[PDB]
Parts: C-alpha cells; structure tokens; sequence
C-alpha cells in the first residue's frame, strides 16, 4: 500500500538524518575560528566590456583565461579578448532566448541554450573564418538552464523538466538521462575531473549524479527555495549553492552534509550566480541587489563586493589562473575586475 | 577554399594591366588580403594588402603609388591595378588570405598565382643556405636569420614559415614561432628567439622537397627572405 | 603591432554590426501571448498570421513578435522576468468555460483557473507598468451556453438576467477588477471576432496607444 | 503511483549506503585546500601590476 | 559722421529718457517688485539644476534641456538684478562700453531662454512622433542643440557691441536703449516672433497627433492644458514687451518709456514662471523638490 511505503520511506530519511548527525563533529566556523580573515577585498574594473544591447544571463571563461563568451537576449553571443578589450567573434543565436553559455575547453567549441529546449554548438576553429554551428540537441522538454562540455564529444544539461542529461555530440543522442528531481534544475557544476556533477533544483535539493553509472549518489536536503545556482569547489569534495532564501551554503559530498551558510540579514534578495576562486578561499556571488558580494568560504564574513551595476548580477565567473573575475549583468555591461 | 588569380601574359612595357582573384569557399568578406610576387628565379616579395573592410591599404616601396589594390566583397573577388610597369616586374604574383583575431593563423592559403612578363629602414631577412642536400628520414634543420628583434611586447615572435613544393604554390607551415599551421604534418616544428631563427624536420619524404621561404610581420612591407632549397 | 592593429580594426568591424543589430531589433514589437490550454490562444495566433514558439507578422508598417510560451509547462517564475520589457501581454480567456470544469480537479472552474492565472500575471512585480490586452474568446458558444444554462454556477452572486450583453459584460467587468495598478497598467479588452480580423487590428492599436503614452512620459509631456 | 514509491525507497536504501566521514576531518581537508593552493590565488594575494595582465 | 567720444546723456538727451538724478517712488516701487522677481528667479531655476543634477534618474536629454533652460533663467535673473541698481541716478555712472555690457547680457540671457523654450519644443516633438517602446538614445545630439542654442545667445548679445548699433548713425535709432538701432529691436522682436509660432506649430502638431490615435482607441484635457499654460505664460509675459519695441522702432510719438520697466519686468517674470510650468506635472521631479 501507498502508506505501508511512505512510512517505509520516512524510515530511511530517519536512518539519513541520524547517520548525518552522527557525524557533525564540530562545525566548519569552529575549525576554522583561529583563521586570519581575509580582509576587504577591493576589486576595480580593469576592463569594461561594451557591446551587448539587452540583459547578460551567461558567461564562461576561456581555459586559457584570456577568451571568454557571453550570451544577452540580443540574441548575440560573443567571444571576447579581456586582454585588449577587442571582439573576437560575435555569433548571431537562433533563439534570442538563451540562459546558459559554454566554452569547451579545447576551446574549439561553445554551446548555449534557453527556453527552445535545445542546447545549440558551435564551432570555431573552422577554416571558413566564420562560427558555424555543429549540433542541435534536442531531447529535453523543459527549458535549458545550464550545460558543461565533458569533451569535444560530451555535454551535459540541466533543464526546467526536472531531469538532468548526458549528450553524444557525433550523435545527437542521450547516452544518459538523469531523473529524480521534483523541481526544475537551475544549474549544473561539473567535478574537476569530469567524473561526476551535481545539480539544484527549484525543489530546493541538490543530488550528486554519477556520469558514467546514471545513477544519484547522494541528496542534500536545505533551505526551502529554488536554488539558483551551484558551483564545485576546486578539489571536486565540496560544492555551494545559492538559492532565492537569500543564502548560500556549502555542502560536502564525503561528509554529506551542510557546512557553511552564507548569510546577511541585509540582504533579502536571491542569489542569481555562484563562483569561487582558484584556492576556494573566496566565494563569489551574483545577487540581485544589483551588486555582487565576495564571501570568504572559510569564515562565512562578507568581505568584497562588486558594486559596478546598474541592474542585477545575472553570471559571475572567474579564470582558471584566477587573475581576474567577470560579471554580467541585466544592465548589459560586462566588467573585468581584479 | 581555393584561390584563384587570373591576368598576367606579355605585356610590352610602360603598359597597364589589372590582375584579378576570385575568391570562393570562406568567407572572404573577413580576411585581410595580400599579393605576393615571386622573381623568375628568386624568391618571394610581397607588393600590398588590404584589411577586412577596406580600412587599411598598404604598399611596397618598389610600387607605392604604380599599384592600386581594391577588393569587392560582394562578388568575392580581389584585384591589382599595374601602372607603368617596369621591367623588373617580372614575376609570378600569389594572391594570400589572412585573417586578423586572437589565436588565428594569417596566410594559411595561398593561390596559384599568375605569371607576369614584361617585355624588354625595412628589415632584412637572411639566410644564406641553398641547396642543402638531404634525405628522406633523416632529420634537417633549415636556419634564418632577422636584422630586428622580431619579439613584439605582447609576446608575440612574428616569424613566419613557408614551403613551395616544385610546381607548386606556397604552403604555410608555422604562421608564428613554435606554432604549426592546419593540415600539415607534426614533423615540421621551428624554434627561435630574438634574431635567430630555426626550422626543423625530425623525418622527411619526397613529398616534403623544395624551397623554405620565411616572412616576418612585425612590421610592413613584410620583407621576405632568399630562398632555401633542400637537395633531392 | 600590426597584428593588434588588424585585430582593433576587426573589433570594430563587429561593433559596428552589433550597432546595426540592435537598432534593428529595437524597432521590433515583442508581445507575450498567455491564457489556459482551450482559451483559444491558437486560434488567436493562426488569426495573426517545441519550448517558445515565436510569431513574426508586420502590421501597417510595424513588426510585431509574439512568443507563445504556453508549450513550456514548467514554473513560470523562473523564466517570466525573461520578457520583461514587452510592449504588452495578450492573455486570452474563453467564455465559454464558466459552465466546465477541468479534467483533473473535482469541481474548480475552469474560469476561476484562468482569474487565477490573470491576477498572477496582472500583478506581478515584471508587469507593473507592461500593458494587458484581454481576448474574452468562444464568445458566440458563450452566448449559446448562457441562453440554456445559469451564470450562478460559476460566480456565486450575479444580479442580471441570462442575457448575452449583460453577462459577457459582467464577466469582463470582473477581470478588470483584479488589476490593482489601476493608474499605471491599462488593461484592453476585447471580444474576439473571427472574419472581421479586427483582433489583429485591436493589438495594433492598443500597442500604438501604449507607445504614444510612454512617449508622452519619457518627454515630460504628461 | 505505486512503482514510484518503490523506486523512490529503492532511491533511499542507495543513498544511505554510504560510507560517511566526520565533518571535523573534511573541514580541515577544505582549509588545507584552500592555504596550499593560496599563495597561488591572485585575487586572495595581489599580484604586481608587472605580472598583471589587466 | 561719428561719435563714440561722447558720454550717455549725449543719447539720453537727444531720444527723451530722463537721466533720473534722484530716486522717484514709482523707482522705488518697480525696484522692489524687480529685486524680488529676480530673487525669486535665481532660487527657483537653482533648486531646479540641483535636483536636475541630484538624481540619477533625470539623466535623460529632455531634463538636460530642462536644466539649461533652468540655466539660462538664471542667468536672465542676474542680468536683471544687474541691471537694477543701474538705474535712477546710476545710470549716469556708465559709458559707453559698460552700459553696452549691461544691455548684452540682458539680450543674450532672455535669447539663450527663448532658444531653450524652442529647443525644448523640437525634443518634445521628435520624443512624441517615434514609434519605438525604450530607444536608448544618445546625449551626443542635446549638448549639440545647447552649443547651437548658446553660441546664438551669445552672438546676438555682442552683435550690438560690435558694429549694429547706432554710434554711427545717431538719428536713426531707439529712444529706450538710446544707442540699440531699430533695426536691432526689429530683428531681435521677429526673432521671438518666428521662434513662438514654431512652439505654437510644434505643439499643435503633437496635440493633433496623440488626440487622434489615442482617441482611435483623460488624457486628452492633460495634454491640453499642458500645451495651453505653456503657451499662455510665453504669450502674455512677452507681447507686451514685443509690441513696445515695435511701437518704438515704428511709431513718432509714441510715450512708451513710462510702460518699458514693467514691461521688462513681466519679460523676466517669464523666466521666473518657466521653472515652475515645466516642472509641476513631473510627479517624481516634483518630490525631489521636497
Ligand atoms: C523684450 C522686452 C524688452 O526688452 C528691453 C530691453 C532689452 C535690453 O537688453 N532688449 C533691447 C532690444 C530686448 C530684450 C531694453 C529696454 C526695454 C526692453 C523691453 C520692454
């Protein structure tokens, strides 16, 4: 019977639960308490990156952490030089409704998608001097909100139908399709070594998934808002979500359980983008108070902020070397800080 | 992707005539395009250039105001205008595209180029071997020489590396030191620093025979070098 | 270098078609298209002319945009703030659902599902200024049902008689009551005419009417 | 709905299967992340204008 | 036949104003109502740059041409206040070269506003005939206008000190500025005259157009009232003055310098009422003047 499982089931949360409290020896602000802060952290503008005509909802850094592409709903996605400032490549979009940027990381592709369903990609490396799109993958029903190339030939996507998937680009097929959110799945981070990712949803959970298998291996359950955004801590053992709660915190895939939790009292607004620097130490986040705040991850004090403007901080991303950080916003500037 | 030139002939001198490059296979509307010319029995030399756009022309002081150089983008096609011509314009002239962004690869594809006969401060590159002879298999080392210090502030070393099989057009091999063009095999790889300037082949085939040309593109006119043929 | 040099003229190259590009879009009208499953919102969209669908059609000399969004079934308020900036929100509702009833639920009106819808979007804090145009459609099936059935099953007070006048009038009368942006937002209702095409015709108007007041706003003269 | 309910306890047995570690050791495995790596972190230390790229 | 050598009382003497060597009560009295206009000009047309310039929000062109007109009545303010306390018996004190700078700065401040007015009118139309819904626009073409609205003000103000005006030519000239030509007044009136009637079209125009394709679908009694004080206040503030230049310049006989101080006075009472006309529909820009 439906009840015989259900009180079934709500035995094994209570055994999850047990085993989590178990093991919460001490909390992170405590092993952390004889810590240096890390002090205010002023950035400027080094450069200021003009061009696109709407809102800026994604940008992804280059792996040489010189390029880098941002989708608007201009309905244009272009490649930028941060060094110099110069428009590399301006990719005209088949739909002006795009969420979610990707750069591949041999560089010879970038991807986008929206409200078509469809995660479009494109190739650069041509030899008719123009950006070419190579496949349309077109497998999901609900919107795209996020997508990470693996390789030249894998790319896996969050949607709004509440699955996450895994593509074959030569293909165009879902080698795997990951089910079990109860909400729409906001963003996507993979793992450093590109074995496994994790996932939040407007249900208010985030799941690890495992690439290769298709299976979850891990839920962790927090505050109850659609979490907007989900970043990987650089070793691949931790990662920090921000939702519409106005929080960010930092859960753990070994311990499985909830660290840290990134809030001010000040702020009421959602967090629309997360990022951390090349040590971790600092976690970066894009809210909508129109500024972008600087979280020191280990000790959860709001040091930096990035208040340049005028509308809210849609995508927030750093560089692989961590020399500089990139914000776009709804008011259709992108800036480089450092 | 090919090029294609057309004009050339016999032409008594004093005479004009105009040479024309149809385009066809990229988007040509995008490259910068050059002209190059190469003597009965020496080697290359570049005469012009066009930026994407028509926003910036460039001469060789041996044709600055004898040549004039247009391109229509609609149709695809580039074209020289030849004034007076003298009787050291002897020569077969390339038609070179080039493109100009971040991490591209200019005068990746050369034309077939047109032969020319008339009836009758700049760096210098040097390199003074010819005829080296040589084996397929072993390994060969081919050595140029600059007058500048070609290392630009960015980083950036603008040696350029070119092969010209025999009946064959210019074939670019290493558009930037220690970089190795599109399509060509992993043997060729060149190394240099400042004025001093190598390009070496771990094995080699009778496909790979001919004359090695180098350009540099610090600075116009983008003086070419004498030319280096390897012995077979 | 010669190389950047190129690469600067190159970047304004692309600056210049990105200029063009937005000028050309700015000049566009972009219309979001709601409603419930049988308002009749495909109807209204073949009279015009998988995810987002969008509808390209000129209208005396002005481009219209309509996106269709009803496809997406997922939460609306993750990708509604994305069409912030619409001139307006043609929202269509249809008449004749005050006597049905979904298929799912046990008696909630398919009607009061679409008041429901209405005051979401009305009032929301994307749409506080963004005008809404109100298609009351399947009006001559309403008029057919209401001659035979009561209007009481749906609103349980109503003071008027089962005539078609008097109750696609307080029908329309109750949709605009759910607006609270009384002096900002003007809603434009209308009752659908198929031969006449004159539903076209009633978006191009209320879209110039909009346009002329921001205009008069954004000069100070008003 | 059924089956949904038995692969959702099935779902719950998995995720309880495994092996936990107490929260004290990650966290100093997370500071140990972050301080070797930080000397390394150009936003976390200045670098000079010379080595700055922007 | 010329003479720059002689003092004020040569033309003061020979047109017919009085040199006013003691103060008169009907002196005192226009004095009082004129320093208190003027006051009340420079407060209003600063509180209107300082909130202009305060908000981030009226960082538009229209309130940049708001603000220059807020500007230029400033500066019509301090002529007028400069030009009292020349008077009566300080109008003696003068010469040549110097009454000519009080009566340039006067005629480039009241130019430099009616420029602004029309300049004002021309934004309006070009704003209310688009047919785009945001149209983030430039400020390249409001600094444009302003350098044109200026540089004319400025140019019509020393043209007089320059060659146009009346040291050569004694006889033919006015009897309220006794060196001003009447072909001066003349051009200056028909200057004011073409610029009215192009806001009277303009405005027409935009009324014209937003009654029809509005009505297609109140607003209406708004904009009308709008259109008709802004119009009013120009027409009844200024074609007193205008049409007493004109008596000047074309009438033998005409006593018109016992009805020139007040005349000017509502001139400038103009600039006093433009701040106030141009801001009290503005909602918001009414509350940072709060
Ligand atoms: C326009 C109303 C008016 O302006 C007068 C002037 C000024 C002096 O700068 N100029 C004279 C052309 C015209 C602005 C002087 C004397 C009387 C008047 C009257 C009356």
């Amino acid at each position: 019977e439906l009840d015989q499982l259900r009180q079934e089931a709500e035995q094994l949360k209570n055994q999850i639960r047990d085993a989590r409290k178990a093991c919460a020896d001490a909390t992170l602000s405590q092993i952390t308490n004889n810590i240096d802060p890390v002090g205010r952290i002023q950035m400027r503008t080094r450069r200021t990156l003009r061009g696109h005509l709407a809102k800026i909802y994604a940008m992804h850094w280059g792996t040489d952490s010189r390029l880098l592409v941002s989708a608007s709903q201009d309905g244009k996605l272009i490649i930028w030089d941060s060094y110099t400032t110069n428009k590399v490549h301006a990719i005209p979009l088949r739909s002006s409704w795009v969420m979610t940027c990707a750069y591949a990381p041999s560089g010879n592709y970038v991807a986008c998608g929206g409200l078509d369903n469809i995660c479009s990609i494109y190739n650069l490396k041509t030899r008719e001097g123009n950006v070419r799109v190579s496949r349309e993958l077109a497998g999901h029903t609900g919107y795209l909100s996020c997508c990470r190339f693996l390789d030249d030939n894998q790319i896996v996507t969050s949607s709004g139908d509440t699955t996450c998937a895994l593509w074959d680009i030569e293909t165009g097929q879902q080698t795997t399709t990951f089910t079990g959110h109860t909400g729409d799945v906001m963003s996507l981070s993979l793992a450093p070594d590109t074995r496994l990712f994790v996932s939040g949803a407007c249900d208010a959970s985030a799941k690890l998934w495992d690439v290769r298998e298709g299976m979850c291996r891990q839920t962790f359950t927090g505050h109850e808002s659609d979490i907007n955004a989900i970043c990987f801590f650089p070793n691949g053992n931790a990662f920090a979500t921000g939702s519409d709660d106005a929080t960010c915190r930092l859960f753990d895939l070994r311990a499985d359980q909830e660290l840290m939790t990134y809030s001010h009292d000040n702020i009421i607004c959602g967090i629309t983008s997360v990022s951390f620097s090349k040590s971790g130490r600092l976690l970066l986040a894009g809210y909508d108070d129109f500024n972008c705040n600087v979280w020191d991850a280990l000790k959860a004090d709001r040091a930096g902020v990035l208040a340049g403007h005028d509308n809210r901080v849609s995508c927030l991303g750093v560089t692989d070397d961590g020399m500089a950080v990139a914000t776009g916003s709804w008011d259709s500037f992108l800036k480089i800080w450092n | 992707v090919q090029l294609v030139e057309s004009g050339g002939g016999l032409v008594q001198p004093g005479g004009s005539r105009k040479l024309s490059c149809s385009a066809s296979g990229f988007a040509f509307s995008s490259f910068g395009m050059h002209w190059v010319r190469q003597a009965p029995e020496k080697g290359l030399e570049w005469v012009a250039y066009i930026s994407s756009g028509s926003g910036t022309i460039y001469y060789a002081d041996t044709v600055k105001g004898r040549f004039t150089i247009s391109r229509d983008d609609p149709k695809n096609t580039l074209f020289l205008q030849m004034t007076s011509l003298r009787s050291e314009d002897t020569a077969m002239y390339y038609c070179v595209r080039s493109i100009y962004y971040y991490g591209s690869s200019p005068f990746d594809f050369w034309g077939q180029g047109t032969t020319l006969t008339v009836s009758s401060s700049d760096i210098v590159m040097t390199q003074a071997t010819s005829s080296v002879p040589v084996t397929p298999g072993e390994s060969v080392s081919i050595s140029c020489r600059s007058s500048k210090s070609l290392l630009h502030s960015n980083g950036n070393t603008y040696l350029y590396w070119f092969l010209q099989r025999p009946g064959q057009s210019p074939q670019l091999l290493i558009y930037r030191m220690s970089n190795l063009a599109s399509g060509v095999p992993d043997r060729f790889s060149g190394s240099g620093s400042g004025t001093a300037f190598t390009l070496t082949i771990s094995r080699l085939e009778a496909e790979d025979v001919g004359v090695y040309y180098c350009m540099q593109h610090l600075e116009y006119p983008l003086t070419f070098g004498a030319g280096t043929k390897l012995e077979l | 270098s010669a190389e950047d040099k190129a690469a600067v003229e190159r970047s304004k190259m692309i600056d210049r078609n990105l200029r063009e590009d937005g000028e050309k879009a700015a000049r566009e009208v972009k219309l979001l298209l709601l409603g419930a499953g049988e308002s009749g919102k495909s109807t209204i969209v073949k009279q015009m002319k998988t995810g987002i669908v969008e509808t390209h059609f000129t209208f005396k000399d002005l481009h219209f945009k309509m996106f269709d969004v009803g496809g997406q079934r997922s939460e609306r308020k993750k990708w509604i703030h994305c069409f912030e900036g619409v001139t307006a929100i043609i929202f269509c509702v249809a008449l004749s659902d005050y006597d049905l009833v979904l298929a799912e639920d046990e008696e909630m009106n398919r009607m009061h599902e679409s008041m429901k819808l209405f005051d979401s979007i009305c009032n929301n804090k994307w749409f506080t200024d963004t005008s809404i145009i109100l298609f009351l459609n399947k009006k001559d099936l309403f008029e057919e049902k209401i001659k035979k059935s009561p209007l009481t099953i749906c609103y349980p007070e109503y003071a008027g008689s089962n005539t078609y006048e008097e109750a696609a009038a307080y029908i329309q009368c109750q949709f605009e009551d759910l607006n609270k942006r009384k002096d900002t937002k003007e809603i434009y209702t209308h009752f659908t005419c198929a031969t006449d095409t004159k539903n076209v015709q009633f978006v191009f108007d209320a879209v110039t009417d909009v346009i002329i007041k921001n205009n008069l706003k954004d000069c100070g003269l008003f | 709905s059924i089956a949904q309910a038995r692969k959702l306890v099935e779902q719950l047995k998995m995720e309880a299967n495994i092996d936990r570690i107490k929260v004290s050791k990650a966290a100093a495995d997370l500071m140990a992340y972050c301080e070797a790596h930080a000397k390394e972190d150009p936003l976390l230390t200045p670098v000079p204008a010379s080595e700055n790229p922007f | 036949q010329c003479f720059y050598n002689e003092s004020i009382a040569f033309f003061y003497n020979r047109s017919g104003k009085h040199l006013a060597t003691e103060w008169n009560t009907v002196s005192k009295l226009v004095m009082g109502l004129g320093i208190t206009v003027c006051i009340f000009i420079m407060l209003a047309n600063l509180l209107v740059m300082v909130a202009i310039y305060v908000n981030r929000r009226f960082h538009f062109p229209i309130y940049y041409l708001m603000a220059n007109l807020a500007a230029a009545d400033f500066f019509a303010g301090l002529a007028y206040f400069y030009l009292m306390f020349n008077t009566g018996p300080n109008t003696r004190r003068l010469t040549v070269s110097t009454w000519l700078l009080r009566q340039g700065l006067i005629d480039t401040s009241l130019t430099a506003s009616v420029a602004n007015l029309l300049a004002i009118a021309i934004e309006r139309h070009i704003t209310v005939f688009r047919m785009q819904l945001h149209t983030r626009m430039s400020n390249r073409r409001v600094v444009v206008v302003i350098v044109v609205i200026w540089t004319m003000a400025i140019v019509m103000g020393a043209i007089p000190s320059v060659g146009w005006n009346c040291i050569c030519d004694i006889e033919n000239c006015s009897n309220m500025a006794p060196l001003y030509s009447d072909s001066y007044l003349v051009f200056w009136a028909i200057f004011n005259l073409v610029t009215f009637v192009v806001m009277v079209v303009l405005y027409a125009h935009i009324f014209g157009y937003v009654r029809q394709r509005t009505m297609r679908m109140d607003t209406m009694m708004s904009l009308l009232k709008t259109v008709v004080i802004v119009l009013g206040a120009f027409i009844i503030c200024w074609t007193p003055g205008l049409v007493l230049l004109l008596l000047d310049v074309c009438c033998p006989q005409c006593d018109v310098l016992a009805y020139e101080k007040f005349f000017l006075l509502l001139a400038e009472f103009n600039s006093a009422m433009n701040p106030i006309i141009y801001s009290y529909r503005d909602k918001e820009m009414s509350a940072t003047f709060r």
